[PDB]
């Protein structure tokens, strides 16, 4: 299936009047070279294959970056840098969330892939042997570890990935997991229905998809216990939604993003600049 | 040799993978199988099963046998008999039935679930009880008048034991949550004398019932997890 | 005419009549049987002792009282000194038996309470002692017809020595589970407003078509209070809890001399 | 000696598989198996118990 | 195979209650909603998929974690270090082995994986050649290593497995090897009759699984000997039953686990927190 | 089980695949689906509207 | 083994790659769909 | 030329073989062998025994 | 190159494996058998 | 090939003797 063909058309004097409509109807307008120019033909051999939703879509972006260390922690603050947990989202980056934006709903399977790099914290403190991570899946109720070591990661349930420093990429797929029959990246409403007179804080309640989305946990550790030096690793997650299907589109998000809602900042509100008159080519 | 290209995911060890892996042990002879009683195939089977629910684990009988049977007597109060949320993953009492253990392995639950109530006065006690189930989003009921404007069933004492209330499967979403959750919340279940307990002289004015909970045969779970309910030191 | 509520049970020279039965239960929905040549495991000939030994045996009574925290058997154990049944159990290195429980409860229509009866495969219980874990004498764990009571308090002993038997702590069902949760095992209620017996049918239950009954307990026989004996004129009355039980299907193998279990 | 199986359904057809290993216990997980009887739990009763009758006659 | 339609009812006025039961017979209830209120018909297109055994076990659940390091030893205490011998068991973890004792009876096949990973002990006493590692399991009777380089390792019969540092995590099936029918999860009993006036000690035996179950040893060695820097190791063995099938479903274990019997421990015996009232949403 | 299939043209003919997962999740990118149906979006009006005819008689 | 030879490109990650991976989540049974109104197959349509 | 054999029985089907190399030195283990003949080495004797009969008549 | 990705074990030694390797002595002409008395097949003929 | 069944055998009062051997015969 390709683009269309324009055919071959003269000219018209005609009571046949293509060049004028009314889009107060909410029709946009319909009208094509042919109905208000001589064409030639012109055989159209070009597809839309590349504006696809799969082929828009069919991309692994990164959504966030963690942090994980592995040293001889001393105090709570450097035992908390041993693991990392993330509430799964897509909000901590913008390029693919505006993409998803495009559409109030979607149902897609995920591939997931991770990149994971080291540096040396310091010199003159010896060398590290190449360190394993557990990349751990926590759904919404599983047990969040406290420690690096502690009994959670044994992960008899939840899905976990070992991942050896310097070998491809880790990656997996994750099926359309929504307990609706689509994902909402939008949703007008709220949790539950605050009631007449009752005790319950109305002052510092939310609104919106932060009130009812939960995909739960990525836990992340150096499985090898301490060497003399210090390494710090980031963790880079990568998601590629594929088998897609979106409904209901959206004007594009046209101004900075502030956070996980449609909130805009007073100093970014200005996406045009301005022309220097109505008649500038 | 063939060419090949190594994709993102070698060598990762995803422990819910699904691979074929050579034998430590080749040519073992299993034994044989016998027939044994007793096979389960699905943990929705194991769910189906009436479980007593601890309702009254109050201060005193909590961690008790006397967390399970339900304070009765011939009094007529008005006041609620039990008040229990439908929430059979996270809620305190729901929890540690047979049903609520399977749930706290699951993320999502859809389906109806089945209150069943034995009463165990004398035979020479009568009585009519109200047993009711009100979706969530309005006042939790508190009176008889309330309770009754949702799903419930008049049980009337007599030879048959045992009476079942439904809370059939009302919900906004396809699945619920198996935490505490207000975008999943379930709604309210209550009981209320409908007349009262009578009994004749000569017989106890005070008694119990036994609430069990199971889940119907609509009844199914999703997205495995680990429990909250089992941990160890390390 | 035919009730739910009455029922004879007749094997070899014994005869049970209820007349406030409640249905009756078979196990796992089985009817014991005898071992198929196709899940056979010993080679010698079988004894089948049948009616000399399948047949209804009566436990002594025990009270139910107001303070009564409930009672349990292991079985084959509890028969093991019943009449040819016991002769058969200990003449043989091998043995397997299903049974019909009949567990027996009358009171009146003024009298209130409910009676859990189950029947646990594989029913082990924790031990009294935290010095040691798995540290249960086989005198302590093999009472006979005698059977144990729970307790509602866990008082582990001071010396390992003093603690070498079950902590028998009724809501964790003496094994660490809560007992609201005994319903998933083969079960009726005695509520004395209803019914006066329970009847439980039991196959074999194993991992092995046959095993030594002198080592292994197959079953375990389960009777809670789970709502107390009242009766207004008297709240001290009590009465009480008859347990009969029919070895059914016997079949023994490896016979020698006899068995004579330590008694100390 | 492929066998072609219907995968599980996804947000929007069959999958293969071929054994490589001469031992059973090489294989990957047995094929979902929707067997149930829970009336061997839920009502293993003697007596054919009809819903709409009285459970005690 | 779905799970249960709703089919389509009005109310009803009848001598038929399908509303009032007996327990006392030991069925459960059985009444669905269509037996005691009006419902529309609901197509049921869901399906118990993930709660079938195979889905509820279907994953690689930590069982250990055992020790093993390389330097040169000068006592009997650092000689030991060299290797390790565990016993082969489900009960050192609870996560596992608290799923497995839904039931009293099972049968599968194993999967084994081993996470396998290093530190550095010290710095300033240079590096470490990448380890080569050789876990052999030792089924009972065969001869147990009393040295990390002793004759036992030679392994002509028992199964090892090398390892080499870095390298995708190592994974092995076994068969269902029970001497039994199936395994035993619970075993009311004892390994041997005590008999009347015998002179054997009865005052210091056990009970139960404990007195009969024997799945061998898991033997660990690194192969390398000993480089200038301290090398200490952890190996942790992952377990997933497969192939499965359970019989006589059992309560879950509702205390902590004081050892690998069913004993409870006094301090961790009320599971419940207690409601305010019985009337408590 | 393998599918033969046409592929994208380039700067002057058929692939395989096979499936080697239970999951259809694991399958990669869904076929080229070249569906559309501007009108939805363009001219969801209840009345037809003919291009040659006024857009309001 | 059957003998192979690894060609260039093996390991690396093309954001762009379109292989199979192993599900995460096997044997998982998705939410059935329903009809939703507005369903998009092309961004031409939406620039229409 | 790929071979398909009965696997060995586990705890509750068959494999595919294909020879990669061209000496048989090469192949995996030999099938299972179930041949056997004790008599051989527990009754080699020129004149039959009758178990029934007496070993020396 | 056909698109691949190793799974758990991948370059274990199992001392119980049973793989093919490649020949050290390509094309070798084996001594042809005769027969041999006293040929054993199982363990258990020896146990008799 | 399994290894050998047992098959169903009552008692006998025979002139045949199995349980009697001569192993001087290297059987
Ligand atoms: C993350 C970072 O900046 N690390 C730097 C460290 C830290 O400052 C330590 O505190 C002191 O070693 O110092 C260096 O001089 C070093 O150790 O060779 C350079 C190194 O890059
Ligand atoms: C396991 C452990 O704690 N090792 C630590 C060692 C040991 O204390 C040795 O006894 C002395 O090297 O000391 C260090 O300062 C070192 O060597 O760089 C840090 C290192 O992490
Ligand atoms: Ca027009
Ligand atoms: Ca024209
Ligand atoms: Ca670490
Ligand atoms: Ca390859
Ligand atoms: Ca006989
Ligand atoms: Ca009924
Ligand atoms: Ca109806
Ligand atoms: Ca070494
Ligand atoms: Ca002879
Ligand atoms: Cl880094
Ligand atoms: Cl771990
Ligand atoms: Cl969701
Ligand atoms: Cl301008
Ligand atoms: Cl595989
Ligand atoms: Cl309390
Ligand atoms: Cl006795
Ligand atoms: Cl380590
Ligand atoms: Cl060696
Ligand atoms: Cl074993
Ligand atoms: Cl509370
Ligand atoms: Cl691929
Ligand atoms: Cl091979
Ligand atoms: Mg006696
Ligand atoms: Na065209
Ligand atoms: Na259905
Ligand atoms: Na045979």
């Amino acid at each position: 299936p390709t683009a269309q063909s324009t055919p071959l058309t003269s000219g018209v004097n005609s009571q046949e009047v293509p060049a004028l409509t009314a889009v107060e109807t909410g029709a946009s307008g319909q009208a094509v070279p042919s109905d208000v120019i001589e064409t030639r033909h012109v055989v159209n051999y070009k597809t839309r294959s590349e504006s696809t939703l799969e082929s828009f879509f069919g991309r692994s972006a990164c959504v966030t970056i963690l942090e994980v260390e592995n040293f001889n922690a001393t105090t709570d603050a450097d035992r908390k840098k041993q693991f990392t947990t993330w509430a799964i989202t897509y909000t901590d980056t913008v390029q693919l969330r505006r993409k998803l934006e495009f559409f109030t709903y979607s149902r897609f399977d995920l591939e997931m892939t991770f990149v994971i790099t080291e540096r040396y914290y310091a010199s003159n403190t010896g060398h590290a042997r190449n360190q394993v991570y557990q990349l751990m899946y926590i759904p919404p109720g599983a047990p969040r570890p406290t420690a690096w070591d502690d009994y959670t990661w044994q992960s008899s349930s939840n899905p976990s990935v070992f991942y050896t420093y310097g070998s491809a990429p880790p990656r997996m797929s994750i099926p359309y997991v929504g307990i609706a029959n689509a994902y909402s990246h939008f949703y007008d409403g709220f949790a539950r229905v605050p009631l007449k007179d009752e005790t319950v804080d109305s002052g510092d309640t939310y609104y919106g998809l932060v009130t009812i989305n939960d995909f739960g946990t990525l836990a992340v550790r150096v499985v090898n216990e301490y060497n003399p030096a210090r390494i710090t690793s980031k963790i880079r997650v990568y998601m590629k939604p594929k088998h897609v299907r979106c409904w209901c589109p959206r004007p594009p998000r046209a101004v900075p993003y502030r956070g996980e809602g449609v909130d805009f900042k007073q100093d970014s509100i200005t996406p045009l600049t301005a022309v220097e008159n109505i008649n500038t080519f | 040799g063939l060419p090949t290209m190594l994709t993102p995911g070698s060598s990762q060890f995803l422990t819910s993978d699904d691979f074929q892996s050579p034998c430590a042990l080749p040519n073992f002879d299993v034994t044989p199988p016998i027939h044994i009683p007793g096979e389960v195939f699905n943990m929705m089977e194991l769910a189906e099963i009436d479980s007593m629910i601890p309702m009254n684990s109050v201060t005193g009988k909590a961690n008790t046998m006397e967390m399970y049977p339900i304070p009765l007597d011939d009094k007529g109060s008005a006041t609620p008999i039990f008040s229990i949320s439908l929430s059979p993953a996270s809620d305190k009492r729901l929890q540690y039935t047979m049903l609520g253990e399977i749930l706290n392995y699951y993320t999502h639950w859809t389906g109806s679930l089945r209150f069943t109530f034995l009463f165990c006065g004398s035979m020479m006690a009568t009585g009519k009880i109200l047993l009711s189930y009100s979706p969530p989003g309005a006042k939790p009921p508190t009176t008889r008048k309330d309770a009754m404007l949702g799903t419930h069933i008049i049980w009337d004492l007599g030879l048959q034991s045992s009476c079942t209330m439904l809370a059939p499967w009302i919900s906004n979403t396809v699945y619920r949550r198996c935490i505490k959750d207000d975008f999943t919340e379930g709604g309210y279940i209550t009981c209320f004398y409908q007349t009262r307990i009578v009994v004749p002289s000569g017989t106890p004015t005070s008694m119990f019932m036994l609430a069990f909970v199971s889940a119907c045969p609509d009844f199914s779970v999703r997205l495995l997890r680990d429990t909250n309910h089992i941990s160890q030191r390390t | 005419g035919y009730s739910d509520r009455v029922r004879q049970i007749t094997l070899g020279n014994s005869t049970i009549t209820t007349q406030e039965a409640a249905n009756a239960v078979v196990a796992y929905g089985e009817w014991p049987s005898y071992l198929d040549d196709k899940e056979a495991n010993p080679i010698d000939a079988p004894t089948e002792p049948d009616v000399s030994s399948n047949r209804f045996y009566t436990l002594d009574s025990v009270q139910w009282k107001s303070t009564s925290r409930g009672w349990w058997w292991k079985l084959p154990d509890a028969l093991k000194d019943m009449g040819m049944f016991g002769q058969n159990m200990y003449y043989h290195y091998l043995g397997r038996s299903g049974y019909t429980v009949h567990v027996q409860c009358n009171a009146s229509k003024f009298h209130q309470g409910a009676l859990g009866v189950f029947a646990i495969p594989e029913y082990v219980m924790a031990c009294n002692t935290e010095a040691k874990t798995s540290y249960v004498s086989y005198v302590n764990a093999n009472p006979g017809e005698k059977g144990g009571v729970f307790d509602n308090a866990y008082n582990p002993s001071a010396e390992a020595s003093e603690g070498r038997k079950f902590a028998a702590l009724d809501y964790l069902l003496g094994c660490g589970v809560l007992a609201g949760n005994a319903f998933v095992y083969p079960h009726q209620i005695i509520n004395l407003r209803t019914n006066n017996s329970a009847t439980l049918v039991l196959p074999y239950v194993n991992s092995l078509a046959i095993d030594c009954m002198a080592k292994h307990n197959n079953w375990g026989l389960v009777i809670l209070p789970l709502c107390k004996l009242d009766y207004a004129p008297n709240s001290s009355t009590e009465i009480p809890i008859t347990v009969t039980i029919a070895p059914m299907f016997t079949e023994f193998n490896g016979l020698r001399n006899i068995t004579v279990p330590a008694t100390q | 000696g492929a066998q072609v199986s219907s995968q599980k359904v996804g947000a929007h057809v069959n999958y293969t598989t071929i054994n490589y290993y001469k031992d059973s216990a090489s294989n990957a997980a047995s094929k979902l198996d929707f067997s149930q009887d829970p009336s061997k739990f839920t009502e293993p009763v003697k007596d054919i118990m009809i819903k709409t009758a009285p459970a005690l006659n």
